[PDB]
């Protein structure tokens, strides 16, 4: 998160971090069993980590778990980004407390101007790289659609959005992807891609959460 | 050597935070980068030693 702030410890409950090895991508705890993330975060092996603040210490309230599945949405494109989330089930049910809690999934989309929380250990510069100890906070509003065509010509479908400002400075970056983008207590976007990190006119782009509850319900039944 | 190799290294549009080798020309040896998860170009590799196989020239 380039620009942002250190959150309040343990204020964003659902953030959790992908590990397989360091930290490498964010997530969201959306029940005791299951987390979403971006499909570009994907890794055969993956350790869930709930519950932290300084990813580089042993603080005392965080949960390690391992993914048991891991299932991308079956349309998803490596090229395009479209469809660019993921399910992953944790190994056993996580404990849930004041530190580690689910948010909720979407109650319908919400529109462009809707402010949001977006969440995530990734580098903290728009030049040269800096990795947080601490969970890093941004907050920012869901841009008009066609702002964020502007911004990507040919580049955006329905399944996208763009969250944060046009004239750059605040932004998500590398480490955040798979994270979330929260608005009045409803998960609506996934940290997803966009050219470089912070630049004016273009705000990172997210995963449209909105277009995806019925296949994450679906997808949480059946397995 | 490949023209690839002399290009700097791209971590590309994705925002995953993942470690990968590419060669660094003007040291003369494969050094770590952070990819971001999607779109590479050819001077990324997931090893060193694939790296200057490929990039070491010689
Ligand atoms: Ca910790």
């Amino acid at each position: 998160i380039v620009g942002g702030y250190t959150c309040q410890e343990n204020s964003v409950p659902y953030q959790v971090s992908l590990n397989s090895g360091y930290h490498f991508c964010g997530g969201s705890l959306i029940n005791d069993q299951w987390v979403v993330s971006a499909a570009h975060c994907y890794k055969s092996r993956i350790q869930v980590r709930l519950g932290e603040h300084n990813i580089n210490v042993l603080e005392g309230n965080e949960q390690f778990v391992n993914a048991a599945k891991i299932i991308k949405h079956p349309n998803f494109d490596r090229k395009t980004l479209n469809n660019d989330i993921m399910l992953i089930k944790l190994s056993s049910p996580v404990k849930l407390n004041a530190r580690v809690a689910t948010v909720a999934l979407p109650s319908s989309c919400a529109p462009a101007g809707t402010q949001c929380l977006i969440s995530g250990w990734g580098n903290t510069l728009s030049s040269g790289v800096n990795e947080p100890d601490l969970l890093q906070c941004l907050d920012a509003p869901l841009l008009p659609q066609a702002d964020c065509e502007a911004s990507y010509p040919g580049k955006i479908t329905d399944n996208m959005v763009c969250v944060g400002f046009l004239e750059g400075g605040k932004d998500s970056c590398q480490g955040d992807a798979g994270g979330p983008v929260v608005c009045n207590g409803e998960l609506q976007g996934i940290v997803s891609w966009g050219y470089g990190c912070a630049l004016p006119d273009n705000p990172g782009v997210y995963t449209k959460v909105c277009n995806y509850v019925d296949w994450i319900q679906d997808t949480i039944a059946a397995n | 050597r490949p023209d690839f190799c002399l290009e700097p290294p791209y971590t590309g549009p994705c925002k995953a935070r993942i470690i990968r080798y590419f060669y660094n020309a003007k040291a003369g040896l494969c050094q770590t980068f952070v990819y971001g998860g999607c779109r590479a170009k050819r001077n990324n590799f997931k090893s060193a030693e694939d790296c200057m196989r490929t990039c070491g020239g010689a």
